[PDB]
């Protein structure tokens, strides 16, 4: 949004037991994703990595090994309770990257502040044949 | 090859000898065919008939042909 | 993350603590020697029992012992291959490259020693 | 009546009717002409 | 609290919705535009959970559908009884059951199929039936065709009554949701009335009707000269002559001197030497004891009178320290989710069908049933396959419940939540167990085949080289052979002849004999355990990963039945729980095929045969001890040594079995094009055919489309199962009829 | 010319055990070769 | 990773972004459509190629196209 | 006597096969009393077999070396040896019936498209219209070649749905 929020590792995790489909060795070798939300009350939700957990009244922090799990939890919280969460990506060296609300308004909106990239300005089916682009390393859809 | 050249009707061609330490003694005895000293495979590729037709008769001719083809390769 | 009574048992914890792989109190050569001794001694077992020469007395134990030695050598070759092809890039010395090479050398030394010990025990 | 007729006008029902009609015609032809092979008037 | 709650006329009986095919769902209510709609019409027909979100309407539809299935079953039973009444030689079979084959289906002479009406004996022509209905009617005291006619008419009347009952209980008087949710009343009425009262009624029929008719039939008198069952019912002189304890006239029952009933309520465990079946007095006391036990069990739950047990209280009370909330939210799950109850019912029904098959080949509970080898083989195979289908449908509907009816709010730390919480460990351990079993069984078979082909019979895992004898099964067999000796002294003999004893034969054919267990039996039993373990692993992975997984975290939002999630993450084809059930269906088929092959070979080699003065000469000469240890033995001594009757059946009454064998091979082969391939190829082929019909202006208004990927998988697995099942059916029946 | 009688006792174990073993060793080092 | 390409036939209906399970697409202002929205892929390195965006496209043919190739840890959907 | 084959009446293997079939039918018949329904059923089967074997003979059918009759498919050769009734006449009859089916289906496809929701008429058939088109298809080749003449049988390549190259 106006200012990118900074994650807090001291935020309380939701009330949950032990997960089996949790973070593997990739969490301590490669990047892992961390989802934060602000629950106004305590309620039971379903994690994508196992059974069910109970979120605490306040900030809530969860860890996952895949971005798809983070976005699945985000859309579950948005559809079920309208929570509007946000997840960061933390690498092995501790670098933190802001992932979901890039402009803080969610990708469903526009905000008139994002530059559209990887947009072909020609119609589909007007691309050149693969014979035209041969021994060049450029795909017909990449021009 | 020479025995098949002498009698192309009765005795069967031999493809290659079998040396398998996993073979048992009845299996070794059962695979001794065509008047061989060990377990052999009956040839079905038909190179015996072809090499008899083109004029090869002796084993030395096959030896020199094989070494010449190895040199060619 | 899911703690269990059998994984977090203190008896299981101290049984896995003093194992040669998880001791972290000795050089990799000694751990390899112990590993090779134990695994060669157990691997000689099925070879002196059900080999192709098991009906022939005397020669069955010898044939099983050389087969166990060959299996130990194959396992040592695969251990050396894993050490060379795993730790070729950047506190436990076992996870290092030359540490794993010394572990493999200890493993094959222990394997042949255990095969000889099993031969002595079967002869006696 | 017309709702039941439109139910009978559905594709599986008329297909079933065609099935019984054709099967009965062929069966009665085979019964009253036992095992013919060549058209000989 | 428990009371009848019924709404009066919620649905009007009008044909206006019969005209519209797609009406139960709003997706199909708009009308058809492509051909995939039509399949969607025949796929979501019974998906009542998707038509409406109201549980009351779903429960009413379930009640009506159950009434319809009972009406269909009663129609089929009445038709079976009618075919036995008119187009059958049951009266001829009653005179000599050991020489006239049971026949109840007669064909019409139309195109040369009259050769299928074989010479079954007794001056009759027809198809030799393997259902065993003749033995069931002989066990029920049925003598004349008039009784079969009356049973058929009563079955038709009860089928019409049940069909009207379904119409009434749906359209006229529809029960409410509170009526269906009274699980305590349902369990009490089912234990006491559905099972116990029926058991007591069948016991009374066996005492008053079946036992005297069976005793007179075993005496050898003419069935026409046998007195009618009502003569036994009313007049007490014949029943006193046949059983002196009937002269007391209900005195020992109400004076607690039940030992006086020992003449016609016996405990002579074993086989009747006259007929090779179970003793009817033993079955009478059995059904009486079962009725007493079920009437006792039916007064367990509290419904309206204070006393009883509460299912919710029992489930909440049984909580341990290692399980957290032990069985906490299961009562709410099983009272709101139809699919959980469907999974439970299907699992228990399939397991009980397997039990029925095993304990029916073991003890033949019918007169002249064990002599008919074909009837026993067909019944065992049929119950085996129905049990397998039911237990795979249990996993299917459990996965459906997991996708649809699971609520995380009611499952926080209960047993289902912990099972989901360690499903990965469950699947990993089951995978390791399955791999180890498959190695140490199939690799043993490959080892035997290799060392046989290498000329090392002493290196094989056979009954002569390496004795891997089933010491536990042999010890259990020896203990159960001594069960009447020391632990059950009131039994006259052993509970079955499989444990040990002597050979019981009827008409020169062996009815039952002790079954020896060797290394081949251990190998095939461990092979069966391995196949069951793999199928369990597949279905459990489908059930537990139906909602989410590491590969797909939002699988619950995709539904239970979806083809894939695209080629992403390397490819997500066949990732749904439906596809897991579709994969496990083949493994169930393979498991049960190996099981029935083991049964057929073992009972043909070591059980069935003829009995001469020298001894018992079996059908295959007991090759199972020396041929079942290798795959080539099954290939040659079981599949090639047999199946010669099927291929040589042409020109005889068994030629329909050969034709059905060829058609089954055809359907099994035709299934592979749906099992393999995909959808885009057939879609473009259909596009080319659309162009062809558009050139001739015969393009249909309904756009033809290729079958869906899920639909294509369903068609492939259905045709594959049908082809394999009919292949085994034709081969088994032809082999067991020609040489049996 | 004619190979000796011990050639099946040497070449067959060489191309059945030793040569595939060294081939798999070279291939395993080539697969996991990193920069 | 995979290549996500969006053409000018998009009507800005935002269905592809809602169908995206990894937050790859976005909506930018545009003038070539009535809704004044255009789909973009600024996070194509996180796309796995599930083709869920192509299912939600209402236009004939496809206004968004996913081309697989050069799979990585993020592109293969691996938690390990 | 074409293709080195003999007529069924002149052949010996044909009579041997008929004798074998009569022998096995009589063997099946001898196990039943004459006053029983299986006896009449087997007698009817034997009579049908004898009638079929008589009708296959004296009808131009010929069999080679096995007694099983053979069919000649080439026109002209079948015309000059009275074998046209084997396949030549039945193939023309099947072509007539198949053209009847195609013309009836084409008429129903065309006649049910100039109305609202033609798929509804496709899925719920207009039974009087279907029967009317059923009884109007007796002159299918005339109407087919007339539609070919006026060009309404075939659609032009401009109004036809076509796949991209
Ligand atoms: C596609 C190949 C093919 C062909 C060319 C034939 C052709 C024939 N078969 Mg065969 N048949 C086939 C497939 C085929 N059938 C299949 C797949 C099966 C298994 C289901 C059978 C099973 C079968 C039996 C069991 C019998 C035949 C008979 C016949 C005759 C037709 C009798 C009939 O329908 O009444 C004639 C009907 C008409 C001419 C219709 C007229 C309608 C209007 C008037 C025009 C004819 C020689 C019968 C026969 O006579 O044997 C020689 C016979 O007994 N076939
Ligand atoms: C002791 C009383 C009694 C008896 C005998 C039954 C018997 C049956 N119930 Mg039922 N049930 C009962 C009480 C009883 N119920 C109560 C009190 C409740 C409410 C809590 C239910 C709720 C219930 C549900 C929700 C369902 C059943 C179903 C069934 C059938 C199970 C299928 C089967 O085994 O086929 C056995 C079949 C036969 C033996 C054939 C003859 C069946 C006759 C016609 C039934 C006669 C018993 C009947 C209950 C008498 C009262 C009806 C009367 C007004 C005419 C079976 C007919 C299932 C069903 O719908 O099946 C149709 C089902 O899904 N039951
Ligand atoms: C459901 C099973 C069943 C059934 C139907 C019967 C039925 C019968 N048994 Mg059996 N029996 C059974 C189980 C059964 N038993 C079991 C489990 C045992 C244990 C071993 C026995 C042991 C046994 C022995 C040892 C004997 C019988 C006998 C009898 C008969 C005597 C009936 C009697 O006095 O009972 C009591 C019956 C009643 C009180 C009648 C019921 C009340 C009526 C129906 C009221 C009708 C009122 C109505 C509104 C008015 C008429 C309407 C009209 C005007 C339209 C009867 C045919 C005896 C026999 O055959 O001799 C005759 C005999 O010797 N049975
Ligand atoms: C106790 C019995 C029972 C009951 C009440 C249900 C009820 C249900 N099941 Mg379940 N199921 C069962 C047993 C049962 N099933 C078993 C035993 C299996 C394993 C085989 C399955 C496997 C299964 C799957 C995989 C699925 C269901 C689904 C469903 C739902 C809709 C079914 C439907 O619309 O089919 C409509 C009817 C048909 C499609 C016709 C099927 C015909 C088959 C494929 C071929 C028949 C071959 C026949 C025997 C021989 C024909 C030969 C030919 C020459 C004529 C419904 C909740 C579906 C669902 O969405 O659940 C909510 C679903 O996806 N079930
Ligand atoms: C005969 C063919 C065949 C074989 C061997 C396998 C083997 C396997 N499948 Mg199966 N499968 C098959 C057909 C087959 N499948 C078909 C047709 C289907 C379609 C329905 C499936 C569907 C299927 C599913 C759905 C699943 C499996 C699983 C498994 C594994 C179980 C492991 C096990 O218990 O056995 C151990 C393996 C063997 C006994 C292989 C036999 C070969 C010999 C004995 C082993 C040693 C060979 C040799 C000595 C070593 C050579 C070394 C070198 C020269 C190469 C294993 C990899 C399951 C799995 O992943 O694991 C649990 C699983 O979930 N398969
Ligand atoms: C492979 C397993 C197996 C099977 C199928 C049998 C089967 C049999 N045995 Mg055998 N037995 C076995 C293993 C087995 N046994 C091992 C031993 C050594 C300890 C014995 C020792 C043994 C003796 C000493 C005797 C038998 C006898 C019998 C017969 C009757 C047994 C009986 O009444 O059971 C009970 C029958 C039932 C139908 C009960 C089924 C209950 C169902 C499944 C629900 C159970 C729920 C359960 C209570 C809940 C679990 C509670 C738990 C958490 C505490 C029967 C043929 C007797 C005999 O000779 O036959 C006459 C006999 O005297 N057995
Ligand atoms: C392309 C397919 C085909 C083939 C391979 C044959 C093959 C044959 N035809 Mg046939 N023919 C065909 C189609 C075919 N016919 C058609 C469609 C017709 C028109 C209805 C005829 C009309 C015809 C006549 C009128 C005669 C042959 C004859 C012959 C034979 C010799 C032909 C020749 O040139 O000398 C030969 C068996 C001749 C024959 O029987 O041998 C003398 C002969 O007289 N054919
Ligand atoms: C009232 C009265 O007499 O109704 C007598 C009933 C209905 O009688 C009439 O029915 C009409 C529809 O056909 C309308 O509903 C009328 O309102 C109704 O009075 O007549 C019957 O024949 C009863 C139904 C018999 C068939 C029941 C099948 C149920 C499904 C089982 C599968
Ligand atoms: C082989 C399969 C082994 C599964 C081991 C875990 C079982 C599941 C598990 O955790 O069970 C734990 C269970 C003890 O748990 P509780 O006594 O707390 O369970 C009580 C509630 O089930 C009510 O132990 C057993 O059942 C012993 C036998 C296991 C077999
Ligand atoms: C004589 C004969 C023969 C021969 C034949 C021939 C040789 C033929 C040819 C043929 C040809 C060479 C053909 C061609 C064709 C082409 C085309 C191009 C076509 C078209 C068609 C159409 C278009 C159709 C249509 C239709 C339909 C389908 C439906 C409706 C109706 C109609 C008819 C219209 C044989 C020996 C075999 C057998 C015997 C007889
Ligand atoms: C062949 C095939 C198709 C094409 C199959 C189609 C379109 C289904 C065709 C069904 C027909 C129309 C059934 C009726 C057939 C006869 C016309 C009816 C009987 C006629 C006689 C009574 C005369 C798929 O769509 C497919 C999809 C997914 C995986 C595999 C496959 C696959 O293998
Ligand atoms: S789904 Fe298609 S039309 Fe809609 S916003 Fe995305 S690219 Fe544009």
């Amino acid at each position: 949004p106006w200012k990118q929020p900074e994650l807090d590792p001291d935020t309380p995790s939701p009330i949950f037991g032990g997960s089996t489909g949790g973070l593997l060795r990739k969490a301590q070798v490669e990047e892992f994703y961390v989802t934060t939300w602000e629950s106004p009350k305590e309620q039971i939700f379903e994690m994508p990595t196992g059974g069910a957990a109970i979120m605490r009244k306040g900030p809530n922090l969860l860890k996952f090994a895949r971005k798809e799990q983070c976005l699945a939890l985000t859309t579950q919280l948005r559809t079920k309770f309208k929570m509007t969460p946000c997840f960061y990506r933390v690498y092995a060296d501790g670098k933190v990257e802001y992932l979901h609300p890039k402009d803080g308004v969610y990708p469903e909106k526009v905000n008139a502040g994002r530059v559209g990239v990887n947009q072909n300005m020609r119609s589909i089916g007007e691309n050149v044949d693969p014979i035209k682009v041969k021994f060049t390393g450029s795909q017909p859809f990449t021009i | 090859f020479e025995q098949w050249v002498t009698d192309p009707i009765h005795v069967r061609p031999i493809a290659h000898a079998i040396w398998d330490p996993h073979f048992g003694q009845p299996a070794v005895e059962a695979f001794t065919r065509g008047g061989a000293s060990g377990p052999v495979n009956i040839a079905t590729s038909g190179v015996y008939q072809w090499w008899y037709t083109i004029g090869l008769r002796s084993n030395q001719e096959l030896y020199v042909s094989s070494v010449f083809l190895a040199l060619v390769s | 993350m899911l703690e269990t009574p059998v994984t977090s048992a203190p008896i299981v914890a101290n049984y896995l603590s003093n194992l040669p792989a998880y001791r972290t109190g000795v050089a990799p050569n000694l751990r390899g020697v112990e590993i090779g001794l134990a695994h060669g001694f157990l691997l000689a077992g099925p070879f002196i029992k059900l080999g192709p020469l098991r009906n022939v007395p005397g020669a069955a134990e010898v044939v099983g012992c050389m087969s166990a030695a060959g299996l130990v050598l194959i396992l040592a070759l695969c251990l050396s291959l894993y050490g060379n092809a795993a730790f070729q890039s950047t506190q436990d010395p076992l996870m290092s490259s030359e540490g794993w090479a010394k572990f493999a050398g200890g493993f094959t030394v222990g394997g042949l020693s255990g095969v000889a010990w099993a031969y002595v025990l079967t002869q006696v | 009546m017309k709702d039941f007729t439109t139910y009978l006008s559905t594709a599986p029902v008329v297909g079933l009717g065609w099935a019984i009609f054709t099967s009965g015609l062929l069966i009665e032809i085979n019964r009253f002409f036992p095992d013919p092979l060549v058209f000989s008037f | 609290k428990v009371k009848i709650a019924v709404d009066r006329n919620p649905v009007e009986t009008n044909f206006e919705k019969w005209a519209k095919p797609g009406h139960f769902s709003r997706a199909l209510a708009k009308g058809p535009n492509t051909t995939t709609w039509i399949w969607n019409l025949h796929a979501d027909a019974h998906d009542f959970d998707n038509h409406t979100s109201d549980l009351e309407e779903i429960s009413r539809k379930v009640f009506s559908a159950h009434f319809g299935q009972l009406g269909i079953i009663l129609i089929w039973l009445s038709g079976m009884y009618f075919h036995g009444a008119r187009f059958s030689n049951y009266e001829g079979w009653l005179s000599d059951p050991t020489h006239i084959k049971p026949s109840a289906q007669v064909v019409w002479p139309i195109v040369g199929q009259e050769i299928l009406n074989g010479d079954v004996g007794g001056g009759f022509q027809g198809i030799q039936i393997t259902s065993g209905f003749f033995q069931l009617w002989r066990a029920s005291g049925i003598t004349s065709e008039l009784q079969l006619y009356s049973t058929a008419i009563g079955g038709l009347v009860l089928a019409a009554a049940c069909f009207f009952a379904g119409w009434f209980h749906y359209h006229k008087a529809a029960p409410k949701l509170e009526w269906f949710q009274n699980v305590e009343s349902m369990l009490n009425h089912h234990l006491a009335g559905l099972l116990g009262l029926g058991s007591l009624a069948w016991a009374g029929h066996q005492i008053h009707v079946s036992l005297p008719v069976n005793k007179l039939l075993d005496a050898g008198v003419d069935p026409k000269e046998i007195p009618l069952p009502h003569e036994f019912l009313l007049n007490q002189s014949i029943i006193a002559d046949l059983y002196p304890s009937f002269s007391k006239g209900l005195a020992p029952f109400f004076t607690l001197n039940w030992a006086e009933y020992s003449d016609f309520l016996t405990f002579k465990g074993g086989l009747n030497p006259v007929t090779g079946g179970l003793w009817l007095s033993d079955t009478a006391h059995h059904h009486l004891a079962i009725a007493v036990l079920f009437l006792v069990a039916g007064h367990q739950y509290r419904t309206n009178w204070g006393i009883g047990h509460s299912i919710k209280d029992i489930l909440e009370s049984h909580k341990g320290p290692f399980t957290g909330n032990g069985h906490a939210g299961l009562y709410e799950i099983l009272t709101t989710s139809w699919h959980a109850q469907l999974a439970i019912n299907l699992a228990l029904f399939g397991s009980l069908s397997i039990i029925v098959a095993h304990h029916m080949y073991a003890m033949p509970p019918y007169p002249y049933l064990a002599t008919d080898y074909g009837t026993q083989l067909s019944l065992f195979t049929h119950h085996m396959w129905i049990g397998g289908f039911c237990v795979v449908g249990a996993g299917a509907h459990a996965a459906i419940f997991m996708v649809r009816d699971y609520d995380p709010t009611n499952n926080y730390n209960n047993l289902l939540d912990r099972v989901i919480r360690h499903r990965d460990a469950i699947i990993s351990h089951l995978n390791w167990v399955s791999i180890f079993l498959g190695f140490h069984s199939f690799g043993l078979y490959i080892h035997n085949d290799t060392m046989s082909a290498l000329g090392r019979p002493q290196d094989m895992f056979s009954d002569t080289a390496i004795q891997l004898q089933p010491v536990f099964a042999q010890w259990i067999q020896n203990t159960h052979f001594t069960a009447p000796q020391l632990t059950a002294p009131n039994a006259l003999a052993a509970t079955s002849l499989t444990w040990g004893g002597d050979v019981v034969a009827v008409g020169g054919k062996v009815a039952m004999m002790p079954i020896a267990l060797g290394t081949s039996d251990f190998l095939v039993h461990h092979i069966h355990a391995f196949t069951i373990h793999v199928t369990v692993l597949i279905l459990l992975k489908g059930v537990l990963f139906a909602r989410s997984s590491r590969l797909i975290p939002d699988k619950a939002n995709l539904g239970f039945r979806f083809p894939c999630d695209g080629p992403g993450r390397g490819g997500t084809c066949q990732v749904s729980a439906w596809d897991h059930v579709f994969l496990g269906l083949f493994w169930m088929y393979n498991s049960l095929s190996i099981v029935i092959f083991h049964f057929s070979w073992k009972m043909q080699s070591d059980v069935w045969g003829t009995v001469t003065d020298s001894g018992v000469s079996h059908i295959t000469g007991g090759n199972f001890a020396q041929s079942a240890n290798t795959i080539n033995g099954w290939l040659r001594d079981f599949l090639w040594a047999q199946s010669s009757q099927v291929i040589q059946s042409y020109g005889s009454a068994l030629s329909a079995y050969g034709l059905m064998f060829l058609g089954a091979h055809f359907v099994w082969a035709f299934s592979l094009m749906f099992l393999f391939s995909g959808r885009g190829y057939w879609q473009e082929l259909i596009e080319s055919i659309v162009w062809a019909h558009n050139k001739l202006r015969v393009a249909p208004s309904i756009q033809p489309r290729a079958l869906s990927i899920t639909q294509g998988r369903a068609v492939g697995v259905a045709h594959y199962l049908l082809g394999g099942i009919a292949t085994t059916w034709s081969f088994f029946l032809a082999r067991i009829i020609a040489v049996g | 010319f004619v190979p000796p009688a011990w050639a099946p006792s040497l070449f067959v174990p060489l191309t059945g055990l030793v040569l595939p073993a060294i081939g798999m060793a070279w291939a395993f080092t080539y697969i996991q070769k990193e920069k | 990773a995979h290549v996500v390409k969006i053409y000018d036939t998009c009507i800005g209906c935002t269905q592809c972004v809602r169908a995206c399970p990894l937050d790859v697409l976005e909506m930018v202002p545009w003038d070539g459509c009535k809704a004044a929205q255009m789909a973009s892929s600024p996070r194509t390195e996180d796309c796995v190629g599930c083709k869920r965006c192509e299912t939600a496209c209402p236009t004939d043919f496809l206004s968004v196209r996913v081309y697989l190739g050069n799979e990585s840890t993020r592109s293969l959907g691996l938690a390990y | 006597d074409v293709a080195g084959l003999t007529p069924c009446s002149e052949s010996k293997a044909y009579n041997k096969l008929e004798r074998k079939e009569l022998k096995t039918l009589e063997k099946r018949l001898k196990k039943y009393e004459p006053g029983s329904a299986p006896y009449l059923a087997l007698q009817a089967t034997k009579e049908r077999t004898q009638n079929r074997f008589k009708n296959y003979a004296k009808a131009g059918l010929l069999c080679g070396n096995d007694g099983l009759p053979h069919l000649i498919s080439d026109p002209g050769l079948a015309l000059r040896f009275n074998h046209a009734g084997e396949v030549f006449i039945p193939t023309f009859g099947f072509l007539y019936v198949a053209g009847y089916i195609g013309h009836v289906g084409r008429q129903y496809i065309i006649k049910s498209k100039e109305d609202a929701k033609p798929t509804d008429k496709e899925i719920i058939l207009d039974v009087p219209l279907a029967l009317q088109l059923a009884f109007q298809g007796w002159a299918w080749p005339l109407a087919a070649i007339q539609e070919l003449r006026n060009g309404s049988l075939l659609e032009k390549d401009e109004n036809i749905t076509v796949s991209p190259r």
